[PDB]
RNA sequence: GAAACAUCUCAGUAUCGGGAGGAACAGAAAACGCAACGUGAUGUCGUUAGUAACCGCGAGUGAACGCGAUACAGCCCAAAC
RNA sequence: ACUCGUACGGUCACUGAAUCCUGCCCAGUGCAGGUAUCUGAACACCUCGUACAAGAGGACGAAGGACCUGUCAACGGCGGG
RNA sequence: GCUUUACUGCAGGCUGUCGCUGAGGACUCUCACUCCGGGAGGAGGACACCGAUAGCCGGGCA
């Protein structure tokens, strides 16, 4: 029959409609109080947690990252850039918030390596993140057999080279057909035409 | 003695004024500059013309002239010899990738042919018939209505 | 000039001859829904466009008569040439 | 560069910020769509092709499926119980 | 920052000690204020349109503008007959 | 380099609208949110702030 866990997520299918509506505004009372990065016990939303990774073992954490809201924070331009340059209150970023927010997650581990992250919300000014990351070096992990591949050297930094999964959603690399010329199976490998 | 070998001392190697071989200016311009104002003479006028169809939606006939089958029918001992009678789709290079095969009428046909094939032209038949002999449309073909 | 409103002419049609009215096109407003109003949202952005930032052109001292010749019996209509008139009656 | 120039080009180049490895990235289809009784992870090389497509439809920009090759290798969770 | 500051403040401008004075002009431009009426984008909204969408018309209507007033120690003007 | 009622844009100010945003074409409220207070608590209040968009102005700048 349905799990347990089935019941949080078919909740946050909607978190502006009943309970978790009034959880909502509830926390974000406190969090709006919390620092960028905050360390929590549990996941706030297991179904996903778990489903994204999680585990509740020795060395996986779980933080949840606040950061600025808006589109991009671009100044004019110091010599003579042109009108298609002048970019400042009318573009974006090519980075998703949720990636600032792992990022910023790992740098305040610097040890612990990023797994994914989800979303937890968001009022008229921020938004807030959970991410798991993964202590590469605790035994407790390196045996895990579903969690050990994280412990390849060349999962170092994993985030900052955009491995996360959100990283590779965002790199244009979902689709194993049309319309991904460009990306697979590096932007950079492409003359970032993606 | 090429003519680059023969420079050295010219100064100007052909150009003539030593004032000209300079930069782009002295070819109106980089590449198909003014192609409408001093060097428009002989530059297809401007303009958007007709349409395409979509790639996947294009039928390539793979054709071949009467003429050329029946200059061939004696060299083409490893082919039936009816009281002659071709399968030109055995014929035609290209054939195993080619929308469909056609026999286009052109030339003599001093032969009594049967020849077979996807579609053949209002005219290779007469020249067929005419020539004492029969055309065979295979079953692809029979989708001429 | 003027031009009678109902003359007997010719028609690149029936191979005859008819009554062939005379009505200034009154043309037609802007689909919303053609290859320009698309490519007028792609060709721009930040700064300029060129064509797309540019604005209309002026007129000569004069504006040719442009016309639609329709049909008695017919109901259709073809397109002819225009010729310069400060303006035109189409007497009655 | 467009023989000026704003879109466009130069060019996602120069330069800057972050990060890994001896290689990186990619990767076992919500694929392809020579529409098929067809192919069967991924890079890469040859070609497809200056083709399709874009574009003050100007100057210019420019793929892919397929094919021939190289090498080949497929798997693990979440949930149900 | 001003600011450990608060209109006897400090900001932004002009003129340039004292002394005698500092005329007329608000049409244009600027600034400010008002405004029946008019004009005025997008969203939501009504009608039609599309099994949806593109779309057509309507409706309401902000700042702004029209319009009206104030202002020249505000830019400036002080002629011809 | 500089100027402006040159062309084209950008900051920026003004304004409508959407989200943040809640309870009962004019109104009440308090609970988010902002400010004052050491605190208790006070003021303000779904406005303001911020994200987005739309119109006007826009040599301050390119
Ligand atoms: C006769 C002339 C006309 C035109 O052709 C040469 C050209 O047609 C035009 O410039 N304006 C037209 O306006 C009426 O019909 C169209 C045309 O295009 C407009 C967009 C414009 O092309 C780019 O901004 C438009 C808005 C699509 C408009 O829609 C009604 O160029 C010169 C002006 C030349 C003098
Ligand atoms: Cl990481
Ligand atoms: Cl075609
Ligand atoms: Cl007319
Ligand atoms: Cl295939
Ligand atoms: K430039
Ligand atoms: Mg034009
Ligand atoms: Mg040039
Ligand atoms: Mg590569
Ligand atoms: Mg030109
Ligand atoms: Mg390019
Ligand atoms: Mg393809
Ligand atoms: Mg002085
Ligand atoms: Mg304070
Ligand atoms: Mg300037
Ligand atoms: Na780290
Ligand atoms: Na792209
Ligand atoms: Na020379
Ligand atoms: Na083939
Ligand atoms: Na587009
Ligand atoms: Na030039
Ligand atoms: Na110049
Ligand atoms: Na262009
Ligand atoms: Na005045
Ligand atoms: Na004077
Ligand atoms: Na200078
Ligand atoms: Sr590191
Ligand atoms: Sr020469
Ligand atoms: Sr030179
Ligand atoms: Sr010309
Ligand atoms: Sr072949
Ligand atoms: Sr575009
Ligand atoms: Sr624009
Ligand atoms: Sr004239
Ligand atoms: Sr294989
Ligand atoms: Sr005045």
């Amino acid at each position: 029959a349905r799990s347990a866990y089935s019941y949080i997520r078919d909740a946050w299918k909607n978190p502006g409609d009943g309970q978790l509506a009034e959880l909502q505004w509830q926390r974000q009372q406190e969090w709006r109080n919390e620092g960028a990065v905050e360390r929590i016990e549990r996941p706030t939303r297991l179904d996903k947690a778990r489903s994204q990774g999680y585990k509740a073992k020795q060395g996986v954490i779980v933080a949840r990252v606040s950061v600025r809201k808006g589109s991009a924070r671009k100044r004019r331009h110091k010599a003579g850039r042109r009108s298609k340059r002048q970019g400042v209150t009318r573009i974006t970023r090519r980075k998703d918030i949720q990636r600032v927010a792992e990022e910023r997650a790992s740098r305040t581990f610097p040890n612990l390596r990023v797994l994914n992250s989800y979303s937890v919300g968001q009022d008229g000014r921020q938004k807030w993140h959970e991410v798991i990351l993964i202590d590469p070096n605790h035994p407790a992990i390196q045996n895990d057999d579903d969690l050990s591949w994280i412990c390849a050297d060349d999962q170092a930094d994993r985030v900052f080279r955009g491995l996360t999964g959100a990283g590779r959603r965002n790199r244009g690399l979902s689709g194993k057909g049309k319309g991904s010329e460009k990306t697979r199976p590096s932007l950079r490998s492409n003359g970032g035409k993606g | 003695t090429s003519k680059k070998k023969r420079q050295r001392g010219s100064r100007t190697h052909g150009g003539g004024s030593h004032k000209n071989r300079r930069g782009a200016g002295h070819r109106g311009g980089r590449g198909d500059a003014g192609r409408d104002k001093h060097e428009f003479h002989n530059h297809e006028p401007l303009g958007k013309s007709g349409f395409k169809r979509p790639q996947k939606v294009q039928e390539e006939a793979a054709t071949i002239d009467v003429r050329e089958i029946d200059e061939n029918v004696t060299l083409l001992a490893a082919d039936d010899v009816a009281e002659f009678r071709v399968d030109v789709r055995d014929v035609v290079e290209e054939a195993d990738d080619a929308d469909y095969v056609k026999v286009l009428g052109a030339g003599q046909v001093r032969h009594e042919l049967t020849l077979i094939a996807d579609d053949f032209s209002e005219g290779a038949r007469e020249k067929v018939e005419g020539a004492g002999g029969s055309v065979e449309l295979t079953d692809l073909g029979e989708e001429r209505q | 000039m003027q031009m009678p409103r109902r003359f007997n002419t010719y028609c690149p049609h029936c191979n005859e001859h008819q009554e062939h009215e005379v009505e200034k096109v009154r043309s037609g407003r802007q689909t919303g829904m053609k290859w320009i109003d698309r490519q007028r949202e792609r060709n721009s952005g930040i700064g300029n466009d060129g064509k797309f930032s540019k604005v209309p052109g002026g007129d000569k001292p004069t504006k040719k008569t442009d016309l639609k010749y329709r049909c008695g019996e017919c109901g259709k209509a073809h397109l002819r040439e225009g010729w310069r008139a400060g303006r035109l009656e189409f007497q009655e």
